[PDB]
């Protein structure tokens, strides 16, 4: 129950949309309200899963 | 009474022909398509390499200085001035996005160009004035001034003798002769229409006249006045005729004006609401007060019936000047000019091959003498003979203007 | 290959004599030992001939088997070399 | 200078399907199983060199020093930035999308001169500074009706339709692979070309078999795509469609259905009738109206054609009209004998009894019948198919057109 209370108490995440990707990790996205953003991938995802 | 599949039954299909090469030549199929899958995910050489130099140019820059331009270097905003108060500053500042400040000048400025409705360089914390900027331009009517000629003389608008002599009128001559319009007491029209069929030398008279002007040009987008925003495309329509009164007699061409406006209604309460404000909008930039001096409009349509009775008007629109068809002069001048530069027998006629096109254009000329050469690529030749021409007429014309009074043609020899 | 049994830049010449003899064929086990051993290994400046002259030796075995493997070439040292 | 910018820097992509169209025995042969075979040691060997390509690379330098501070001196939540206008003295003026507008400075690398106002740009947030330029900027409407594969089979899967074969192959292929005749009498290849007549005869394949066997891009359009609500959203994803087109390969455009495009260009008492009539009046313009056109090629399919906008029949936009006609006792026996190629044909039939007897049904209807008898083999427990079961499949597939016209009027 500690551990269901601390992860909760964490700030959200953004929904945003991947228009194609970029070489090394690297994609295109508009948010929602915004313009596009290229950023940078985690860990446990891949380019090719994209 | 007809039934036939049971599960034994199917057992019976995938054995019986073929049980030896059956999956052998599939599943080769198969897996060769996983493998055109799996040579791609194991490339992945996308490559979108763009805003980088040549790197061997940067390397002073991003030693020390690019470090040395983050945190002096400023992020500072662009505004616009209402007005100011004396002996202070007291400057009162609008961002038409943001809200409106009263801020006070910075140590590096001075005091004395901080001008109204000057765009100057605001600070982000305590947003004072650091540096003032030159005034804006438009970005889009310069992606519209032309600089550019396109190649089309005179010598190629055939058949239009006395078309060109009223449109020499109206362009050409008081930029050329502002003298005899005076020296008479006359005022040259300010406005002309070009109407009439399809293909018949509407956009070749305003590209010939792009070639011999001598002056400023302006071709304009007809859909660009469209827009998704609400008056935005009202406020296009005014940098268009501002910076033509800078400059002295510059040429404005609008093309297919039956898209930016043709009527206007309202019985279903609503409808080409937007496109109804850039369209009156055009008017009183047309006519009202303040008259546009040197000004002269070009409009090409295909459909006039369906215009707007306010552009009817001569003082908006004052030269209806329209194309008809060529009777036969015309086509044999046609003929002479699309098949001068062909590989032909020296010894033809056109004036036969002008009477059977009786109600055609300079478009439908012109595929006459294209296809006339491709019967010629159908054989082996290099020249095109009288037969090139005569099957050609028939394949244009012939193959969709008439098929009952060709074969059942005896009413009339 | 047994006669020139020496350095190998003497041994440049084990690619010449061996894929001569294969003009045109289809024998895909060479093709392996044509890629497999001298592939790439990044090479500082000592054997790139040897690996450019037994990419010599792919250019035939490939112009015979009448365009079955003349695609096939084309996509690999498309993709492959020059990418 | 006379070679101003050496146009665009810029290379084409092709497709790249069509690895090897040759499984020529059609049969369960053990050719297609050695050739096959083929395909599957080459592509083993380019997947083991590639993976022997990434393996044996004891090159590490990473980037010299110079572009791994450079990925660390822009930020890493990069942004998307707008021009508004250049003031060189490597301190310019951007645009945001909401249209903050900030004097941010030029931090290097960056060429000044392929940045134009309208060229998207890339900054940063905490400084919001120029890093890099955004290039290619496609809407990802576009660049779903861009074809990468080859669909079906070649000119010879179609059944005998050789006289307008030939047409359509001196607008498309001929000019691209030999313009070596044009020059000798200088004619311009004609540009449009119209496919138009009844439902069910060859329009849809004869675009396909040209997208298998070409050189050049390829691009699809499917009728009501460049349709939206927002009054000038429909004309100006056709402006990106011939740029695309334009900036890519000497390619052609295929845009099937022109039916829902265009009709006589009447005006009207409804409000949504005319970003409907208006879009369909530029396309006229980029078509054949100003400046000039390239190398680009457009091909155009409907049923029927008097329905159309005369403003777009005419030549110099559509130089060539094209009738499908329903074919004939000579043409339907290839139309027989393509659709039986892999089915077990009992030596009983003779194709020319339902070719003969009955004048009048499309090539669309010759599939439904080879589809039919196929299944009633199954239905009476049959692997080949006799003469029995087409005399209840040409029954069962034509009983969907009406009984008739006129009584014995005319003799
Ligand atoms: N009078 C003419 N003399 C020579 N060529 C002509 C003439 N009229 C038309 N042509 C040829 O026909 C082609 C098409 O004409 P154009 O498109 O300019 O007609 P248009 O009236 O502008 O068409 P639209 O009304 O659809 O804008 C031109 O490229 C030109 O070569
Ligand atoms: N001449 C032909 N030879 C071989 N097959 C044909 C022929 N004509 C039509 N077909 C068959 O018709 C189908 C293709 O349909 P088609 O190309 O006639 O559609 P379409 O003309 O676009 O029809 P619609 O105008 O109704 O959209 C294919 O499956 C093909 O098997
Ligand atoms: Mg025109
Ligand atoms: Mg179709």
């Amino acid at each position: 129950l500690r551990e269901e209370l601390q992860l909760l108490q964490e700030q959200g995440s953004y929904v945003g949309e991947v228009v194609r990707a970029m070489d090394k990790k690297k994609v295109l996205v508009k948010v929602h309200p915004e313009g596009k953003f290229v950023v940078d991938v985690d860990k446990n995802i891949d380019i090719n899963d994209v | 009474p007809i039934r036939a599949l049971d599960e034994g039954d199917i057992a019976l299909l995938k054995t019986y022909g073929q049980s030896t090469y059956s999956r052998q030549i599939k599943q080769v199929e198969d897996d060769i398509q996983q493998l055109l899958k799996k040579i791609n995910e194991l490339t992945g050489i996308k490559e979108s390499d763009t805003g980088l130099a040549p790197p061997a140019l940067w390397d002073l820059a991003a030693d020390k200085q690019t470090l040395q331009s983050e945190q002096p270097l400023q992020v500072a905003r662009c505004t616009k001035i209402i007005n100011a108060d004396s002996e202070d500053p007291k400057y009162i500042i609008n961002v038409k996005q943001f809200a409106k400040f009263v801020v006070d000048l910075s140590d590096q400025v001075a005091p004395t160009d901080i001008e109204e409705g000057m765009r100057v360089g605001v600070d982000r914390n305590k947003y004072q004035i650091h540096i003032p900027l030159p005034p804006k331009i438009d970005p889009t009517v310069t992606m519209m001034q032309v600089e550019e000629k396109p190649d089309v003389t005179y010598s190629d608008v055939g058949g239009c003798k006395e078309q060109i002599e009223k449109l020499r009128e109206v362009v050409e001559t008081p930029l050329l002769h502002p003298e005899r319009f005076v020296n008479l007491g006359i005022e040259p029209p300010k406005g002309v229409l070009l109407f009439g069929p399809p293909g018949t030398g509407k956009t070749l008279c305003a590209r010939a006249v792009a070639n011999r002007t001598d002056a400023c040009f302006i071709r304009v987008i007809g859909s660009e006045l469209v827009q998704k925003y609400v008056g935005e495309g009202a406020r296009m329509v005014r940098e268009l005729f501002e910076m033509a009164r800078t400059k002295k007699a510059c040429l404005i061409f609008f093309d297919e004006i039956d898209a930016i406006g043709g009527a206007r209604f309202d019985d279903g309460a609503g409808g080409d609401n937007e496109v109804q404000r850039t369209m009156l909008e055009l008017i009183n930039q047309l006519d009202g007060f303040d008259p546009r001096g040197n000004i002269k409009v070009l409009m090409a349509t295909n459909r006039p019936d369906t215009l707007d009775p306010a552009l009817m008007r001569p003082g908006r629109l004052d030269r209806k000047i329209e194309f008809s068809l060529p009777d036969l002069e015309g086509r044999t001048h046609i003929f002479k000019i699309h098949a001068r530069s062909m590989s032909v027998e020296r010894d033809i006629r056109f004036e036969l091959l002008a009477r059977l096109c009786p109600n055609s254009t300079g478009a439908e000329i012109r595929s006459v003498c294209t296809e006339a050469g491709m019967f010629a690529i159908r054989a082996r030749r290099k020249i095109a003979t009288e037969k090139d021409f005569l099957e050609a007429v028939n394949k244009v014309i012939k193959s969709y203007a008439k098929f009952s009074a060709t074969p059942r043609y005896m009413t009339y020899n | 290959a047994l006669e020139v049994v020496s350095e190998p830049f003497r041994s440049f010449a084990n690619t010449l004599v061996d894929v001569c003899a294969y003009a045109g064929s289809g024998n895909v086990l060479k093709v392996q030992q044509l890629l497999h051993i001298c592939s790439e290994h990044f090479d500082s400046k000592e054997k790139e001939e040897d690996k450019d002259k037994k990419e010599k030796k792919d250019k035939d075995k490939k112009e015979a088997p009448a365009d079955m493997g003349a695609h096939q070439g084309v996509a690999v040292l498309g993709i492959a070399l020059i990418a | 200078p006379t070679r101003v910018g050496k146009k665009k820097k810029k290379t084409k992509g092709p497709d790249a399907a069509s690895k090897l169209p040759l499984v020529t025995p059609h049969t369960q042969c053990r050719l297609k199983l050695l050739k096959l075979e083929r395909i599957k040691d080459y592509l083993l060997m380019e997947e083991e060199f590639i993976r022997n390509q990434e393996q044996m690379k004891p090159l590490e330098e990473k980037q010299e020093e110079e572009r791994s501070k450079v990925d660390d001196l822009r930020g890493t939540p990069m942004s998307v930035g707008t021009l508004e206008e250049i003031i060189d003295d490597n301190h310019a003026i951007v645009s945001t999308s909401v249209g903050s507008e900030h004097y941010v400075s030029i931090l290097s690398f960056v060429d000044k001169d392929l940045l134009e106002p309208g060229c998207s740009v890339l900054l940063n947030h905490k400084v919001h500074a120029v890093i890099g330029v955004l290039m290619d900027d496609t809407d990802p409407l576009v660049t779903v009706m861009k074809v990468e594969k080859a669909p079906q089979e070649t000119y010879a899967d179609i059944g005998g339709l050789d006289n307008q074969i030939q047409e359509i192959k001196e607008s498309v292929e001929l000019p691209l692979t030999h313009p070596e005749y044009y020059e000798e009498m200088g004619i311009k290849p004609p540009k449009g070309v119209i496919l138009y007549g009844p439902p069910g005869t060859g329009k849809t394949l004869l675009a396909k078999a040209v997208a298998n066997q070409t050189s050049a891009t390829f691009l699809r359009v499917v009728g009501s795509e460049l349709i939206q609500k927002y009054l000038g959203d429909g004309p100006k994803l056709v402006r990106e469609l011939f740029r695309v087109a334009e900036e890519h390969a000497p390619s052609i455009v295929f845009i099937d259905e022109i039916d829902a495009i265009g009709t006589k260009r009447y005006d009207s008492n409804s409000g949504g009738e005319r970003e409907i009539q208006r879009t369909m009046l530029e396309l006229l313009n980029q078509l054949d109206g100003f400046d000039s056109r390239g190398d680009v090629k457009v091909i155009m399919a409907t049923n029927r054609i008097e329905t159309l906008d005369p403003a777009l029949i005419r030549p110099g936009r559509i130089d060539r009209k094209i009738e499908f006609p329903l074919p004939d006792e000579k043409t339907k026996k290839r139309i027989f004998q393509i659709h039986t190629s892999r089915m077990t044909l009992a030596d009983d039939v003779t194709l020319d009894d339902l070719i003969m007897a009955k004048d009048d049904l499309s090539g669309a209807d010759i599939k439904a019948i080879c589809t039919e008898a196929g299944l009633m083999a199954l239905r009476e427990r049959r692997m080949k198919v006799t003469n029995e079961d087409f005399k209840k499949s040409k029954e069962n597939v034509l009983y969907k057109k009406q009984e008739g016209t006129p009584e014995g009027l005319y003799l």
